[PDB]
């Protein structure tokens, strides 16, 4: 289709910072891919980020009812939703599965990559080390990053670009909010 | 801060296409499907602890397409630029011969949120298991999206993520085989 | 246990 396509997007943010303590509210308004008006709970009022939201914000503030709903946002929607989540979505704790396998950087007869898969775990933050027999090795290790499987779960690849010797014992240390000791696999040639 | 709760809506003209999701932390809770005015719940054990009215969700969209008509007024009908969208195939794990997995279509940064995605095994299209998420918002405001193939891994069989977009001139093929 | 939603505002015109 050649038709030309117009959009319009709403985003009402809730911001926590330690739990409910502190909580900011946005309402954001944007035409395409353009922010053009948005309320931000610290301010109290409509403010145009672009001069295509000046008319909504004069007439969105000319209507108090409009703003003391906005002003409340943070406790009768903010604080009210993450109250009815948090069970299922700031406590999701899920551990992840650690797989260790060599792979190849290039089309070579020994192979000089050793993988550690590290999948399915919930939140995002981890720390995925390499050890060489009990001693870290911070060179020549790289990731894909934090990949996100759209399934509340996540997944990276921790590698290590290294020779294998015979007896020398390689282990991929894990550390995650589900976990309370660190998480170690093992792999020797 | 520490976690961010996010109600995502757009409408879209002329499809006349609206959307009504929550997302925390880049994960949906939830969206609400315009044609049974249901709502959905990405991980099915989150409707058992929470409830949703869907019925406030269309009239948030009916809102929102009020407004689009202004906002197209006020930017003298300057229509928006497709930008088209980066593509990965990927597996849920380690890929192990005749050991289930599934295959990950992550399609990324692209706007307007209109696309036609195609799984395809051995240059075929495959619709057997299939799924897939609805449009996912991002902080810089474009969408992202995910599509998935539940498979058997066979040293036989290579796959294919097809994604049409009208900010791309031909389909993106993003391809998968085993090692 | 229901989430609520926030109201969309209704634009000028
Ligand atoms: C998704 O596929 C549909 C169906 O092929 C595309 O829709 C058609 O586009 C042509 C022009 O290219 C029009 O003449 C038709 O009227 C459209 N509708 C139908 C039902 O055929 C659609 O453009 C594709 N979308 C993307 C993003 O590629
Ligand atoms: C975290 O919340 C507790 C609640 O009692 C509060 O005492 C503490 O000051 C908060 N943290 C910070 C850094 O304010
Ligand atoms: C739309 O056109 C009017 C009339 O020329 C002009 O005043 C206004 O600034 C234009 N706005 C945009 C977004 O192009």
């Amino acid at each position: 289709d050649t038709r030309p396509r117009f959009l319009e997007q709403v985003k009402h943010e809730c911001h926590f910072f330690n739990g409910t303590e502190r909580v900011r509210f946005l309402d954001r308004y944007f035409y395409h891919q353009e922010e053009y008006v948005r309320f931000d709970s610290d301010v109290g009022e409509y403010r145009a980020v672009t001069e295509l939201g000046r008319p909504d914000a004069e007439y969105w503030n000319s209507q108090k009812d409009l703003l003391e709903q906005k002003r409340a946002a943070v406790d009768t929607y903010c604080r009210h939703n993450y109250g009815v989540g948090e069970s299922f979505t700031v406590q999701r704790r899920v551990y992840p599965e650690v797989t260790v396998y060599p792979a190849k950087t290039q089309p070579l007869q020994h192979h000089n990559l050793l993988v550690c898969s590290v999948n399915g775990f919930y939140p995002g933050s981890i720390e995925v080390r390499w050890f060489r027999n009990g001693q870290e090795e911070k060179t020549g290790v790289v990731s894909t990053g934090l990949i996100q499987n759209g399934d509340w779960t996540f997944q990276t690849l921790v590698m290590l670009e290294t020779v294998p010797r015979s007896g020398e014992v390689y282990t991929c240390q894990v550390e995650h909010p589900s976990l309370t000791s660190p998480l170690t696999v093992e792999w020797r040639a | 801060e520490e976690h961010v709760i996010i109600q995502a809506e757009f409408y879209l003209n002329p499809d006349q296409s609206g959307e009504f999701m929550f997302d925390f932390d880049g994960d949906e809770i939830f969206h609400v499907d315009m044609a049974k005015k249901e709502t959905v719940w990405r991980l099915e054990e989150f409707g058992r602890f929470a409830s949703f009215e869907a019925q406030g969700a269309l009239a948030n969209i009916a809102v929102d397409k009020a407004n689009l008509e202004i906002m197209t007024k006020r930017s003298n009908y300057t229509p928006i630029t497709n930008v088209p969208p980066e593509v990965t195939v990927l597996t849920n794990s380690p890929v192990e011969l005749r050991e289930p997995n599934v295959l990950i279509c992550f399609i990324d940064k692209f706007t307007p949120p209109v696309v036609n995605v195609t799984w395809l095994r051995n240059g075929k299209p495959v619709t057997t298991g299939v799924s897939e998420t609805v449009f996912l918002p991002r902080e810089d405001h474009l969408f992202r999206k995910f599509h998935y193939l539940p498979f058997l891994p066979s040293t036989e069989d290579v796959y294919d993520c097809r994604v049409e977009h009208w900010g791309l001139d031909e389909p993106l093929l993003k391809h998968w085989e085993f090692d | 246990q229901y989430m609520r939603a926030d109201q969309a505002a209704g634009g000028l015109r």
